[PDB]
């Protein structure tokens, strides 16, 4: 008989903690794995494949419809959008990345902004995409917009801009629930010139917009999503 | 591990932020594509975002309780709680549901804890001590009729007896009939035109049986069972898209109707800060 | 002079040229292939038709306008009357099939819209009674029909509302899948090859469908000025590496 | 140490630091190189 | 090692005792710069005053209360002790604090011991034995309702159930976002004109809950959870000034209005021994 | 099985033991350390800074 | 004496678990064993001897 | 392990499938000696159908 | 690791991974080929 | 012995045995040495 001393802590259950167990059905042999494709080995391997953001938010009911950012011929100078980057929350958060994002509870890295353009092929737009860092407000006008991070877009054959919004922080990481100390700043489109139609055309052309992760991106602290809840066990 | 390099002004004709989404990739463009940069290092792994770490950790599956009481005249014992049972399954309380359904397949071992407490509602002498036995009863099996059949002798079956209060834990090896359990199935059992459709054909496992082994002392005393669920060696593939509506029920897709929006409704124009 | 933008895919007896692609997704970046020893369980030898199954089936064409709200099909149903490939479905016990998928839809440079065309494995439907209402057999096999999501709710059918992708979960995030956009001013097709993917190594072809393909307008159709207000949409799908196994009676499945 | 017999029975497995996106993030057919022309 | 050398007489032009203390230099003078000495060894190694011992030991950082009763028509759980909660934080009970704020900013891994005993204040026939189930709410995650909702599944969240009489133990690495907690912090969280001011803006790692698993017996049950807590591999920066007046807020520097004076007034004298 | 027997002492709390204890956040990693200027290893490197005394206490 | 933490589990009977335990009888010496034909190690040994099927079960 | 080998058509004069039970064995008959076969493994081992296994709870 | 001194005391055993069906399946005296005629 | 994985879960850590006063107690910019005059 070997001399013990038990610690604190002894027969707790820690949902988190490591260990072995006796196996319930000694001996038995698992079905053999065969291959298939599709493999997910980290969350971050997926949260950088792009998904649609519901930009257009002002619905009452969800419809196909928030998926469409409205752009309007002919108007000069105005702008096309805004948002802040709360990407736990507001549209974001049903995207992919905000929904895994809220499986965590500190996110560090740059996000990938793209807008694909659906106009016909016969009519052209430049506009401007800005990012403003911590610190300032959403931008008002363009000339406010363009003193930060910007990318003037000229709609062409290549259908796609992406724009990244790098990680610009003083405190290396920022809380996915919306938090103001760790705020990230805002992101705002405005027409560069102006979307002009072609003959014969006529109306509003849409803009998709995804979101997805940089390489860069880092996320930590598992926790619960305010995404799903219950009130009884479901049953079959 | 570099997070960003150091880069400067560009004024090319090879431009790596124009794409074309229709085409299905998303082009793996950095910040140092379209800014300058300074070089900056990762310092981090992903370590706790592996499957392993999302899905390794315990979750309560289900709640269930039986009681401690004179049998006596006591025409179903399953009826009166003498003993209850469950039709396994993982997806009855939804926060480890939605996590497993962010996938289409799954394997893994699993790695059971049960906690069993008891209440004695109204007026006892004492608190007793209460011995559980919980047997794993597959299908082609005879199930417990009794709170004291036969069947609980469970030569073949494998059995824990832990005492209420304590916690009883044990691992099962992967027992699926395929190579992994299907998260989703777009499938019947077999051609018929009413059979039911979906996994709870696919998945069945046969069910969990619960009983308290003491005698009726002069109280009653409630025994509460919660089990929770650990995944150990995961593997997963074919990530699919959240859940976003709630749940209805087990194994099947469903949302409830007139549901409400799910994407946050905007206080404010498109143009909203 | 090779463009991402021209492409010839000759696969048996049928050859499909596109000049205005936009490049091909191979689903999970696996190319169709049969179905190698180390993973087989069934005994029997499989029957592998080539050619008079491995060839491109075109399905009835359907018609966009400005109301739609997007169709599925499923496999290998959409193709249980297709030629052999058909008979040899419900003559054997179990087969196996990887797929080409090509959507088209021309239109002119004045014209807008957007489809999204994704492939989903396993697409479990929801029943839009829900509670645990299941959803009939017939229902989940509509043929070369297919199913269309702006029919009416029937009973023991489907739901068939858009912005939930007929399960639970947001279209916005289908983009996890692999799937490829069709922009009127970009591309007018869409390819996508589907390598087998199950948890087991060969299963019925009857009693379970293991993709559904989904096109589904995002950006309305927009014509040019007193256009007809609708352009159709082509589906041509063809099986690939085929492979039938457990041959007998032939296979009696409802309605 | 493993105490007990069974492979099931072993703790957690161990980070795959496997990590490839690629299968999701770029499944085209024909290689595409950032920077060049999406479409030619 | 020697804590003293030899020294004798002296007759210099070389005083190493008259400095110029406006430098802000404390210039390191030793007895024998000024008498003459013997030789004499330290024995000794400064070992207990290691910051690693000084902040190592557990000590106790909140005392809490829940009650195990019938929930039937309680309206607000919360309010009912039904399953309190604790907004974390390392500073309400103020022995450790005015220790931990002798450093500007201190890096740390925690250990937090958690003990539970049980009071039964009216007429009980016993004592019952409950189980403690304590879970880690993070910051942008639901918080339970009642004490018994889908929160505390906790199936992504990391939760520990003990029972009441034994202790809880478990370690948690230091969480911080950034290098070093901040023990002090001159600031606001953005340049508002009312938002707050100090450290409880950085501070936030939201709260731990804690609640009963048992459902009720006849009698009432106050469970009174003590948790202690006690640094492990620890890093301080930049020493201050120690705490003279009583603390009023946590996270505030503030102190207590007509406070009463801190330094002891002589009995006597300034020339009074 | 191994054989054991437990001593006194087994089970009780002391605020200054120096155990290991299980994670409760498997896998985590902290924000890297950058520097800092004034780290204090001992108290006994900072009782040797001289500080005032209030000599004239008969206020 | 050692420091030890009991996990969850502890003290629970599982019919299929396979541990050491002290022998009631020490030092006994059990009876030789003597050959005996017929020896079956494996259950898959026996279900490969065919056996009559009542088929014709409409008694 | 094979779980059955390869085999293809046959038209012999050697049928392992006929044979006569009123002599108390059970000849080893496998599907690979009256259908076409292709090779699979076996991935089992037998290991829960010992005897130790089977009387050991 | 063994903690006790006597054999009783040891856990199961280990998989026979005998398997020797013939006892059983053909305890003919002369022996069958299959192919070959069953009688002769 | 550690018997977890993760490092905090390590015990307390070992004397730095660093002990530097002088950043505290002498940080002046030209060095002052015991003995010669403070101020010239
Ligand atoms: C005593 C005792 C008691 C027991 C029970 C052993 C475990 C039996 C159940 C086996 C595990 O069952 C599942 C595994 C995975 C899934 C699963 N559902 C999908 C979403 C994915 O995975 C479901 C079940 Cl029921 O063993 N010994
Ligand atoms: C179950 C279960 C329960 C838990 C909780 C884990 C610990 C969470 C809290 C993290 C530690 O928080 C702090 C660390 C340092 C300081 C600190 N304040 C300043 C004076 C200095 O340091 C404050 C807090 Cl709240 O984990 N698993």
């Amino acid at each position: 008989g070997l001399p013990t001393t038990t610690l604190p802590g002894s027969g707790q259950f820690l949902t988190t903690d490591d260990r072995q167990s006796p196996s319930a059905l000694p001996n038995y042999e698992p079905t053999p794995r065969i291959h298939i494709p599709g493999k997910v080995h980290n969350l971050l391997e997926i949260i950088q494949v792009d998904t649609l953001i519901p930009m257009n938010n002002t619905h009452t009911k969800d419809e196909v419809n928030s998926y469409l950012i409205p752009l309007n011929a002919n108007r000069q100078n105005e702008q096309v959008f805004g948002t802040n980057l709360f990407i736990g929350d507001g549209v974001f958060k049903t995207t992919l990345l905000g929904e895994i994002v809220q499986y965590y509870t500190h996110w560090s890295g740059s996000l990938r902004f793209s807008l694909m353009y659906t106009g016909p092929a016969l009519s052209s737009a430049k506009l401007i995409l800005a990012y403003t860092p911590p610190g300032a407000r959403g931008p008002q006008d363009r000339r406010e917009a363009m003193l930060g991070t910007h990318v003037v877009w000229d709609i062409g054959l290549q259908s796609t801009i992406v724009m990244t919004i790098p990680w610009t922080s003083g405190v290396q990481f920022r809380y996915t629930d919306p938090d103001t100390y760790t705020s990230a700043g805002f992101l705002s489109c405005w027409y560069q010139t102006s979307l002009i139609l072609p003959p014969e055309t006529t109306g509003q052309v849409y803009l998709l917009s995804f979101i997805s992760a940089c390489p860069d991106f880092k996320l930590r602290l598992m926790k619960d999503t305010q995404t799903i809840s219950q009130t009884v066990a479901l049953t079959e | 591990t570099v997070a960003s390099i150091s880069s400067g002004p560009k004024h090319t004709q090879k431009v790596p932020i124009l794409t074309a989404n229709e085409t299905g990739a998303t082009m793996p463009v950095l910040p140092s594509d379209s800014i300058e940069t300074r070089t900056t290092y990762m310092h981090f792994n992903g370590s706790e975002t592996d499957v392993e770490c999302f899905l390794g950790r315990a979750a309560c599956v289900h709640v269930t309780e039986i009681q401690n009481k004179d049998a006596t005249g006591i025409d179903n014992h399953r009826e009166a709680k003498l003993f209850n049972d469950w039709k396994i399954n993982l997806s009855s309380l939804v926060q480890l549901r939605k996590k497993l359904e962010l996938f289409t397949y799954v394997r893994f071992d699993s790695e059971y804890t049960i906690l069993a407490t008891a209440s004695q509602p109204d007026s006892a002498n004492y608190s007793s001590n209460l011995v559980v036995q919980a047997m794993y009863v597959p299908p082609g099996a005879p199930n417990p009729k009794e709170w004291d059949d036969y069947t609980w002798q469970s030569a073949s079956n494998p059995s824990v007896f832990f005492k209420v209060g304590d916690t009883s834990r044990f691992s099962v090896p992967y027992v699926g009939l395929a190579s992994a359990y299907n998260c989703f199935y777009d499938g019947y059992s077999h051609d018929d035109a009413e059979t039911q459709y979906g996994i709870t054909v696919l998945n069945h496992m046969g069910s969990m049986a619960f009983r308290i082994v003491n005698e009726h002392d002069e109280h009653k005393t409630l025994v509460k069972i919660r089990v929770y669920h650990r995944a150990k060696h995961v593997e997963a593939w074919i990530p699919r898209a959240p859940r976003a509506l709630p749940y209805t029920s087990i194994g099947r897709t469903n949302y409830p109707k007139n549901t409400e929006p799910v994407i946050k409704k905007r206080k404010g124009d498109i143009k909203s800060y | 002079g090779y463009s991402d933008r021209v492409q010839q895919i000759t696969l048996g007896n049928s050859t499909i040229t596109t000049q205005e692609a936009a490049n091909a997704v191979v689903c999970y970046a696996e190319w169709p292939e049969y179905l190698p020893d180390v993973d087989a369980s069934d005994v029997n030898k499989t029957s592998k038709p080539d050619t008079s199954v491995c060839r491109f089936y075109t399905l009835d064409s359907k018609t966009w306008t400005t109301g739609s709200k997007g169709w599925c099909w499923k496999l290998p149903d959409a193709l249980k009357d297709m030629g052999v490939f058909g008979q040899n479905m419900f003559f054997h016990s179990l087969g196996r099939s990887g797929y080409t998928v090509h959507v088209q839809c021309n239109a002119t440079k004045f014209h807008s819209g957007c489809l999204l065309v994704v492939v989903i494995p396993e697409h479990q439907l929801a029943s839009h009674e829900g509670g645990n209402v299941s959803v009939k057999y017939t229902f989940t096999h509509p043929g070369e029909r297919g199913i269309d999501l702006s029919s009416a709710n029937e009973v023991g059918g489907p739901v068939k509302d858009v912005l939930y992708n007929m399960n639970g979960t947001l279209l916005g995030n289908l983009l996890i899948f692999p799937h490829q956009f069709i922009n009127l001013r970009t591309n007018n097709t869409a390819t996508i090859v589907i390598p087998y993917i199950n948890s087991v190594p060969i299963d019925s072809m009857t009693r379970h469908n293991n993709v559904s393909l989904m096109v589904i307008p995002i950006a309305p159709l927009t014509v040019p000025t007193g256009a007809t207000p609708s352009l159709p949409i082509t589906v041509t799908i063809a099986p690939m590496c085929t492979e039938f196994s457990g041959i007998r009676s032939k296979s009696i499945v409802p309605q | 140490i493993n105490y007990y017999k069974d492979a099931a029975s072993t703790s957690s497995a161990g980070q795959s630091l496997s990590m490839d996106p690629s299968k999701f993030t770029e499944p085209v057919k024909d290689l595409m190189l950032k920077g060049a022309p999406a479409l030619n």
